[PDB]
């Protein structure tokens, strides 16, 4: 077994600590490792603090009897992602043993209110007798954000669906949401409105079939 | 430098059997590496299937074992995982990966007494479905004049009713980078999948430069070339 | 004048322990003063080959000098020439011989190596090496990617080669390794020719001199 916490936080440009627990730490010592979405992961601290070419100095790694820790002084933004500890086992046929994941979060980060886009079901779409409202909202922080669609004035929850926000690649959060309909539906209102409810404050976008 | 390559079928039916190949460059298989399979299910986290080594025999998940065999190809150049008896929980991206090799005994250098996964390859998706193949209906999300931040305007591309995941993106062959954003995907009460791309361009060159968005779906083997032109 | 070798036993001092903060040699000395240890000078434990011959053949000397014979970073392109030991440590560092190198495997391999050197130093050329013998046989396969391993040195006056012996041992100095020392005087203009395909401990430096 190896256990490992599940989340840490910790302020922009301060210290974390991640630490892993395990008798087999005893022995073949740790590896770590930074997971991102839709990426390999990428081993950054393994051996007695080795770091591969190309990893930051800002990580390093120690470990003490059964527990080892991954350390970053000077957190960056770009450090947000989930951290698994690694280990071989001396005793039996020795397996290949993982950590449960810790996610790394980073703090005081600048807010920004999030940037949104409507678009209307395209002329394509509509001619292959399908209509879906297509309402993208991007640049916020932090990355909470609430839905909701409306049809002329009245509310509209069905045939909704609505992404979980995700890092950008400027470490702000993006995320999406569609409305499906007829296109006699769509055609049949005045305008239907995507609302973007983000830190308390709303921003509605509005598109109209005429 | 020595670099790897995952692939096969990203669909597999339930009870059947799951086969992955890894290709190897810049490195031979007949070596003392540990040749490393790992997966990742959704929501969860890293798992240990199994190793080989070339004359040095198999090491498994105690977990699996049972239906996970690992072997090399010599000849090809590469090692491969066969997973039989699929279930959903099967349903994973999976990596492959090298580890270098340890020592057992005081008969080594230091180094030889650290475990670690040295290179990794990009993974591949493997989704467990009775639930046949669906390739993407592309549609564009044209700028329009309402739809423009002063000097900058948005615009996508709609990629929809697609099994299984995953799809990627890119804009104008590569050529264009900076401003662009592909979501995660939205499953439907279908089955189906649909995510958008974004990118931001100059709103004044909305009549002169040519925008195509270049969806791949692997798991249909289709790429699709769309033309996005304001309203 | 004589070679003070302080702390250090003529081994240590020869093949470059680490722990040897004894002072880098002078052109000549007419004998030496050592400590006489225990465990030699071998940091990893091990065998002596003619240690006898060679210290009697060094207690005086007249144009003493130590040279790069194979490059470190150059003469090993793809072989491991990094590899350090807790029992060779320096300062509470693993650290190896400053004369020898540990070739071990590189990206999973240990490709036959070749390497030569022409004695132009216009005197004997003291060349030392080591072979090594792990203690099972998973781990021979590890660090070199060869089973059944050789060593052959030859010049023109010497010619031998080693096979490793794979066996259990105790602990000594807690290690269950071991490696044999070798060494052959080279006369002027002969060439001697290093091939192995596994447990060569390569020479890093030697020595060039004159007896007498
Ligand atoms: C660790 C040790 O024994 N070091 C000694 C050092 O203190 C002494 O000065 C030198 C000769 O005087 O011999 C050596
Ligand atoms: C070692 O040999 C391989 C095989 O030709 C070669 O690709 C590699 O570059 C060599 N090592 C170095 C350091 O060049």
């Amino acid at each position: 077994e190896l256990t490992q916490d599940p989340a840490v936080s910790v302020a922009l440009g301060q210290t974390v600590r991640i630490t892993c627990q395990g008798d087999s730490l005893r022995g073949y010592s740790a590896s770590w490792y930074q997971l991102k979405p839709g990426q390999a992961p990428v081993l950054v601290i393994y051996g007695k603090n080795n770091r591969p070419s190309g990893i930051p100095d800002r990580f390093s790694g120690s470990t003490s009897g059964n527990r080892a820790s991954l350390i970053i002084t000077g957190t960056q933004a770009e450090d947000e992602a989930d951290y698994y500890c690694n280990s071989r086992d001396t005793n039996g046929y020795r397996p290949v043993l993982f950590g449960g994941g810790t996610k790394l979060t980073v703090l005081g980060q600048p807010k920004g209110a999030p940037s949104v886009t409507l678009f209307p079901p395209s002329s394509e779409e509509l001619q292959a007798n399908k209509a879906t409202l297509v309402c993208l909202i991007s640049d916020f922080y932090p990355g909470a954000v609430t839905v909701a669609w409306k049809a002329d004035s009245s509310p509209v929850k069905a045939g909704v669906e609505t992404t979980t926000p995700s890092k950008q690649s400027n470490n702000k959060y993006a995320a999406s949401s569609y409305l499906s309909l007829t296109p006699e539906q769509w055609k049949s209102h005045r305008s239907y409105s995507c609302q973007v409810t983000h830190e308390g404050s709303t921003v509605e976008k509005t598109v109209a079939p005429t | 430098q020595v670099q790897l390559q995952e692939s096969g079928p990203g669909l597999v039916k339930p009870s059947g059997t799951l086969s992955l190949t890894c290709a190897i460059s810049g490195g031979s298989i007949s070596s003392s590496n540990w040749w490393t399979w790992v997966r990742q299910p959704p929501g969860k986290g890293l798992q240990w299937i199994g190793e080989i080594q070339h004359g040095g025999g198999t090491n498994y998940n105690p977990s699996l074992k049972s239906r996970a065999t690992i072997f090399v190809d010599v000849s090809k150049n590469h090692f491969s995982l066969r997973l039989s008896s699929v279930t959903a929980a099967d349903t994973a991206v999976y990596y492959c990966a090298k580890v270098p090799p340890y020592c057992t005994s005081a008969s080594c250098p230091d180094d030889y007494y650290y475990h670690y996964m040295d290179v990794w390859g990009k993974g591949t998706t493997v989704t467990v479905s009775g639930a046949s193949t669906k390739g993407p209906s592309v549609f564009p999300l044209a700028p329009s004049s309402k739809s423009t931040s002063g000097g900058t305007a948005a615009l996508g591309c709609l990629v929809k009713d697609y099994f299984p995941e995953p799809v990627t993106v890119s804009w104008n062959s590569g050529a264009l980078t900076s401003g662009v954003h592909t979501f995660p995907a939205v499953l439907q009460s279908s089955g189906l999948y649909s995510l958008s791309s974004v990118v931001t361009v100059p709103s004044s060159s909305l009549g002169t430069q040519t925008y195509i968005c270049n969806v791949n779906h692997k798991p249909s083997n289709t790429k699709v070339d769309k033309r996005v032109e304001p309203k | 004048a004589p070679l003070q070798l302080g702390n250090c036993s003529v081994a240590g001092w020869i093949l470059g322990n680490p722990e040897c903060e004894s002072l880098i040699s002078k052109e000549s000395w007419s004998y030496i003063v050592e400590t006489p240890n225990p465990e030699n000078g071998t940091c990893y434990p091990g065998y002596f080959a003619d240690y006898e011959e060679l210290r009697e053949q060094l207690s005086s000397v007249s144009s003493f000098e130590r040279f790069e014979i194979f490059p470190k970073e150059s003469s090993w392109p793809n072989h491991t020439v990094t590899g350090v030991t807790a029992s060779c440590s320096h300062n509470g560092k693993s650290s190896f011989y400053r004369n020898l190198l540990w070739l071990t495997e590189k990206n999973g391999l240990y490709p036959n190596l070749s390497n030569s050197y022409v004695n132009n130093k216009e005197k004997e050329v003291l060349v030392l090496w080591g072979v090594h013998h792990p203690s099972n046989i998973r781990d021979q396969r590890a660090i070199y990617h060869t089973e059944n391993a050789y060593v052959s040195v030859v010049s023109s006056h010497y010619s031998r080669r080693f096979t490793p012996e794979i066996a259990k041992r105790p602990k000594v100095r807690g290690q269950e390794g071991r490696i044999n020392y070798y060494w052959t005087l080279l006369e002027p203009g002969d060439t001697i020719i290093f091939e192995a395909n596994g447990n060569l401990i390569a020479p890093w430096y030697a020595f060039a001199l004159s007896r007498g």
